[PDB]
């Protein structure tokens, strides 16, 4: 009936299991069944937009759509108009480049049916000079977001106001996520005390920096695995 | 005529912004009405995308035809709500009319390079 | 965010090389209009024709590209950076990255010959 | 049954319709009685006993150079390198701690000793850049750098703040102690 | 003026034991002017510093 | 022609951001607005693709550097996704609680932190009390305070102490009435209630056009989690009721951060009566550490120990974008792998990144002052959305 | 109500005397309220540098991990037996409609059926060529639902709602949040 009379816990039987049995599983089963759901919805929208989607495809029910860069705008709005695909919310946007090929970046989206509990993801391709165009027709954040991946990458999004740049010193030039472009970028900064104001000096280390990536084997030690292709997606062999 | 889909002031629903449509079965199946009438005017019949949604209105209309209640026609729907639903199909009959002009139903204009979609294998 | 900023323009591509280049003129002539602004903004130490005589040899840099859409990145370049002089967003030291040249004489022994680059193992 | 299409079990759940919100004439109270507490300021004095009950409590501040708040075994702060018993360096240059330090705050070179046995030339943290990670103890087979839950040695030049091989053992010199008793209660759990 | 009334209403409370019963029905016919000068302002809201944030009270009218 | 148009902050306007902003008034009435960011920008992105996984997690606690346990969680998900691994049973539970405690934390720093903005002084230090002592249940389980180098993508960096699951226990007892105190002079409160009625309404389908999300989504009234709508980490297995606002106003988005510390206390409840027993690790050395007990007397964990922390360990090619319910908002990551152990690129979603973003659409024709109660309720805590 | 006011002797907070105690249940909003200090001979005694649960703590582990004598790795595997990217071609889509499926195949003929395979594997055919090639129960069959419907966008799982409205609700009415779950 007092705080000095109340009972510790500390002290008391806990539980106490010799040896916990927890059964092994591979953590891909709990997918399949929607997994293989998903693929009748991605065929049906191949057999939706035939002009625009260069294909599709499914790793672990992350659905990705494959577009054109002249070819944007007519499925957006179908993933947003359609009482069946009604995604409505931009997400986030981004680029991720591959230098190896001819076509250099590719231009990658992500949405979410918040009626429906979905998501869907849609690549395209875009070379730095050539432009993908911009989702702000529909999508009224995504300006702030294709003025993200603007700066980060150079590629644009054509029908766009307020295009500039955005979280990187105003008077820079490059940019910086590109295979190219070094780590520590060009120039750094100092106090100059002549001039009373600081200066934009080329770059100079104390440290050289050092990766260490150098160690790395040439076959990536990950196998083929297995697929989750669902029974009716693949190709009937003859006979 | 004209038709209002989504009375942006009057007595709140729980969706803000939204507000309590009123009368909104007749405006909703003349809404219907227009996209019966659009895809079947500048559609071809082979294409996916009027098979399906002259079939998906249809099934929609039938049961807003043939029901008048509130809180019984959505879960019938299955969707959200009700001026929710009108909402989205006020939003699917502009889609059809901006089908008509993108024509979907062809092939693909733009083939992809064939070095385009490999990743790491 | 349905509405833009002062000078920001939609970003829209000119089909021709006409088009461009009366886009670039029209440019090179709102840097020109806006540089006695900028002394002011800015508060820089030197005269406003040395401000027009960079803002013309930066594009006399540029004069010679033969390309539609390179030009065409090359002046969206050109307006953002147009955009932001024309407003507070870069600050003076930002400003003066612009002239290298201009607010120190180089320093003794700049390397012209072989032997001035060899004697330093070219800096 | 059937679904539409767009048409999931995400109905609308059972009563989402919200309410008709209350009118003038559809509220309980009088409002004489409402205007009590609007005039009278109810919801303001109750807030204000609430502070003065607070007044009349006890504070929780500690008096920092005579007390200290909680130090947990496993809190890091500056670093140490431990030695054997019977006084021997611990550390061999595994070079983990400069492979997974991710600010690359290590640095070692390290030779062949006049026994044989190998030990460290150099080993030089940059603690301008020591990000507390924390990796670099966890990375030590023989247990050789640690984290010495100090955090009380603020320089005032950069160059003081170079710590090198002589000040991590001198460091492990003074805090052995502590690391000691750190690590009885740690190296269950590591 | 309403600062000003209360330096008109200042020699009225230090006298206001000699205008007995009759003082008082000047000054109160005079705060009765002032009081619906004063209701005036508010029934035009003059100091509404009112917002042009309006949420589009006009609907949805399609086709 | 243009309004006499300012500078906000340079250094000190709203508590824990630089929010350089330029607003032009025509009244003290915000016609438009244009927040430059990039006053905080490290340019974290361009770091981690030259870093292992096992050294790019702590990336990401200086990411939201006020839940910093959600950012980590989202990581080590994401790469558990990626790798098809599962975290085992108890792992679940410990980080679901600490990415519960880490919410009382936000929202404990973040209510307090608008009501400093604002101006009320006492929950600013009623509250940070309460995030000492819980700086202190972070620093019994992991590294220091306030930057845990804790959920590896393996799991979990190690198990507890040996009696922190009850001395919470002796903590969540008081924290409800430390709570529903500060409640008592914020949530009637007619100075409040005033400013915080209908200011900055967010209707719905301009929410979803935002992209906006967390407890500004679920105060426009559309019911969204990701505890509930895609579960994980044992969500499912603890019960949770969820807040959802009725107008699109601040004061939603204010009640539905005092809503969830009731919430979360509850996740707490049913925490620590049921936390099982097993390994708090993945079950395997091949991603993660062995613990230093038998390494010191296998061979087979010494080379798994070493590769771990020089290579580190090898992910499968692929790409995913896992998001979770941050209390900020859904923050999301998108991670490109190589096949390499060091990831060829990744994004990050930051939650207050797109709330930035959708700030002039909601902040036009308000005022000044009020142009600052919309501030920290969409959490611009500026370490998120540049990065 | 599972969950509702508990009394202050259950709190774990330095509590009061008792003539003081007396004089703030008289002098207080609600009597069950901690004044926020946790008691000092309970919470974090013994300290964590000192625990005696501590000295014996081997490892956390499961029965089918560290069993020795049964499983190989390769059984307990998680690494290697990742899902493969499945990619899909706009061609292998006319493969799935014409060619069939490995459910209902439409290919006799296993010789020619590689060379009715091939062209289409080479672009013999188009997409919209094979929507009208399609019948109208292969389109009901496998592109929309057996009725004819589109499919509704999939959900891992599907998490219907309640309201809870009454006193168990978070807040009373008036207070505009609802807490839905
Ligand atoms: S804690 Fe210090 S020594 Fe360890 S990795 Fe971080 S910076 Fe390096
Ligand atoms: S302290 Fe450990 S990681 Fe560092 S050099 Fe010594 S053995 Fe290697």
């Amino acid at each position: 009936p007092s705080w000095e009379n109340i009972k510790d816990i500390r002290l008391d039987p806990k539980v106490h299991v010799d040896e916990v049995y927890e059964p092994i599983v591979n953590p891909a089963d709990r997918y399949l069944q929607h997994v293989s759901d998903l693929h009748q919805y991605a065929k049906y929208i191949m057999a939706a937009l035939p002009k625009y989607i260069q294909g599709f495809s499914v790793w672990k029910d992350e659905l990705t759509l494959h577009v054109a860069p002249s070819a944007v705008i007519p499925v957006t709005t179908f993933l947003r108009d359609n009482t069946s695909t009604q995604y409505k919310s931009i997400i986030d946007i981004t680029a991720v480049d591959y230098p190896s090929r001819e076509n250099r970046f590719e231009v990658v989206y992500n949405f979410l049916s918040v009626r429906h509990n979905s998501r869907i993801r849609l690549k395209t391709y875009a070379t730095e000079v050539t432009p993908v165009p911009s989702i702000t027709c529909l999508y009224e954040g995504a300006n702030w977001f294709e003025r993200e991946a603007y700066d980060m990458y150079g590629v644009f999004f054509e029908g766009h106001p307020d295009l500039r740049r955005i979280m990187t010193d105003y008077g820079f030039e490059g940019h910086p996520l590109r295979k190219d472009f070094p780590l520590t970028g060009y120039t750094e900064v100092r106090w100059d005390e002549e001039k009373r104001r600081v200066v934009y000096e080329p770059l100079e280390l104390t440290q050289a920096f050092r990766n260490f990536s150098a160690g790395s084997t040439a076959w990536e030690p990950v196998g083929p695995g297995r697929d989750d292709r669902p029974d009716s997606f693949k190709l009937p062999t003859p006979k | 005529q004209s038709v209002l889909v989504q009375m942006r002031e009057g007595t709140p629903i729980g969706l803000t912004g939204i507000y309590q449509h009123p009368n909104p079965r007749p405006a909703l199946i003349a809404l219907y009405e227009a996209t019966l009438k659009e895809l079947q005017d500048k559609h071809p019949k082979d294409s996916v995308y009027r098979q399906s949604i002259e079939n998906l209105t249809a099934h929609r209309k039938q049961i807003v035809e043939d029901n008048e209640v509130s809180e019984v026609i959505e879960n019938k729907i299955g969707a959200g709500l009700i001026e929710e639903v009108v909402i989205q199909a006020h939003e699917e009959l502009e889609l059809a009319k901006k089908m008509s002009e993108w024509k979907p139903w062809e092939e693909l204009e733009e083939k992809p390079l064939e070095d385009q979609w490999v990743y790491f294998n | 965010a349905i509405i833009a900023t002062a000078f920001a323009e939609t970003v829209k591509f000119s089909g021709s090389k006409q088009e461009l280049q009366k886009r670039t003129l029209a440019l090179y002539r709102q840097f020109l209009r806006g540089a006695p602004t900028f002394a002011d903004l800015y508060e820089v130490q030197f005269s406003i024709p040395t401000i027009r005589t960079k803002i013309r040899q930066e594009f006399e840099r540029h004069r010679f590209v033969d390309d539609l859409s390179i030009q065409n990145v090359l002046y969206a370049k050109g307006h953002m950076e147009y955009q932001e002089c024309i407003n507070f967003w870069k600050q003076q030291a930002q400003f003066l990255k612009y002239f290298p040249e201009e607010d120190d004489i180089q320093g003794r022994h700049q390397p012209s010959n072989f032997v001035d680059k060899f004697l330093k193992n070219r800096a | 049954n059937i679904y539409a299409g767009g048409s999931a079990a995400a109905a609308p759940p059972a009563g989402f319709r919200i309410h008709r919100p209350a009118t003038w004439e559809e509220s309980e109270e009088g409002a004489l009685s409402k205007a009590t507490k609007y005039f009278l300021l109810a919801e303001m004095f109750r807030g204000l006993y609430v502070v003065l009950e607070q007044f009349f409590r006890a504070p929780y501040t500690i008096y920092y150079p005579f007390e200290k708040g909680p130090v947990s075994p496993r809190f890091r702060g500056e670093h140490a390198l431990r030695r054997y018993p019977s006084g021997e360096e611990r550390c061999i240059a595994c070079k983990l701690c400069e492979a997974i330090c991710p600010a690359l705050a290590i640095t070692i070179d390290a030779e062949e000793r006049i026994d044989g046995s190998r030990r460290t030339t150099k080993y030089d943290i940059d603690m301008t850049k020591c990000i507390y990670c924390g990796y670099c103890q966890e990375s030590c087979p023989v247990d050789a750098i640690v984290e010495t839950p100090n955090v009380e040695y603020a320089t005032e030049t950069r160059e003081e703040l170079l710590y090198n091989k002589e000040k991590l053992l001198a460091n492990g010199d003074k805090w052995e102690l502590e690391l000691q008793y750190a690590l009885d209660a740690d190296a269950p759990y590591r | 003026p309403f600062d000003l009334e209360i330096s008109t209403l200042l020699p009225y409370v230090m006298s206001i034991y000699l205008v007995s019963n009759y003082g008082f029905t000047i000054v109160l016919l005079f705060l009765l002017i002032l009081i619906i000068g004063f209701v005036y302002e508010i029934n035009t809201n003059a100091l509404k510093i009112n917002k042009h944030n309006k949420p589009n009270t006009d609907s949805l009218i399609y086709k | 022609i243009r309004a006499f148009t300012i500078n906000f902050g340079p250094q000190h306007p709203a508590a824990h951001g630089v929010l350089r902003l330029i607003l032009e008034l025509s009244g003290e009435e915000i016609i438009r607005s244009d927040p430059h960011v990039g006053l905080l920008h490290r340019g974290t992105e361009k770091l981690i693709e030259y870093k292992t996984y096992m050294q790019a997690l702590p990336y990401f606690d200086r990411l939201d550097y006020v839940s910093m346990m959600t950012n980590e969680q989202v990581f080590s998900l994401a790469v558990e996704k990626l790798l098809n691994v599962e975290v085992p049973l108890r792992g679940k539970y410990i980080r679901t609680m600490f990415g519960e405690i880490t919410r009382v934390l936000n929202h404990l720093m973040s209510v307090c932190s608008h009501a400093m903005d604002v101006g009320a002084l006492t929950p600013f230090l009623w509250g940070f009390e309460e995030r000492e002592k819980l700086m202190e249940f972070y620093e019994r389980v992991s590294g220091a305070r306030l930057h845990a180098a804790y959920v590896r993508p393996g799991g979990v960096s190690q198990d507890l102490p040996a009696g922190l699951l009850d001395d919470i226990y002796m903590w969540a007892t008081q924290f409800g009435d430390r709570l529903d105190e500060i409640e008592e002079l914020l949530t009637d409160n007619r100075i409040w209630k005033l400013r915080t009625v209908n200011i900055g309404t967010v209707t719905a389908q301009d929410a979803l056009n935002l992209g906006l999300s967390g407890p500004m989504l679920r105060g426009s009234g559309i019911p969204f989690d990701i505890r509930k709508n895609a579960p994980y980490d044992a969500y499912d297995k603890v019960d949770f009721d969820v807040p959802v606002g009725m107008n699109g106003d601040c004061y939603d988005r204010y009640l539905i951060r005092m809503a969830e510390f009731r919430q979360s206390l509850r996740i707490i409840e049913q925490c620590c009566n049921d936390m099982p027993a097993g390994a708090v690790k993945v079950e395997d050395f091949k991603i993660n550490s062995p613990p230093r007990n038998l390494m010191k007397e296998d061979m087979e964990a010494l080379i798994h120990h070493f590769l771990l922390y020089t290579k580190g360990y090898s992910v499968p090619p692929g790409e995913t974008y896992t998001a979770i319910e941050a209390p900020k908002g859904e923050m999301g990551v998108y991670v490109v792998s190589d096949g390499s152990e060091r990831p060829y690129k990744c994004k990050i979603r930051a939650p207050g990144f797109a709330h930035l973003g959708a700030f002039d659409h909601i902040a036009r024709g308000h005022f000044l002052p009020d142009a600052v109660a919309i501030i920290g309720t969409m959490d611009l805590v500026f370490g998120e959305v540049d990065r | 109500l599972p969950g509702g006011p508990v009394p202050v002797f259950k709190k774990y907070t330095v509590g009061s005397k008792g003539i003081w105690e007396k004089l703030r249940v008289l002098l207080a909003i609600a009597p069950n309220r901690s004044t926020g200090n946790p008691i000092v001979p309970l919470y974090r005694v013994p300290t964590p540098g000192s625990r005696p649960e501590a000295n014996v703590y081997q490892d956390p582990s499961s029965y089918p991990t560290n069993d020795i004598a049964e499983n190989p790795y390769w059984k307990r595997d998680h690494r290697r037996a990742y899902p493969q990217t499945a990619f899909f071609d706009q061609k292998t889509v006319t493969g799935l409609l014409e060619l069939g499926s490995e459910a209902t195949p439409r290919i006799a003929d296993g010789e020619a059926g590689t060379k009715a395979l091939a062209n289409i594997a080479n672009g013999g055919v188009s997409f919209t060529q094979a929507l009208g090639k399609s019948s109208k129960d292969v389109i009901y069959g496998e592109v929309l639902t057996v009725n004819g419907l589109p499919p509704v966008a999939p959900t891992l799982a599907p998490k219907q709602w309640k309201i809870i409205e009454g006193e168990a609700a978070i807040y009373p009415k008036g207070y505009p949040c609802r807490t839905f779950h």
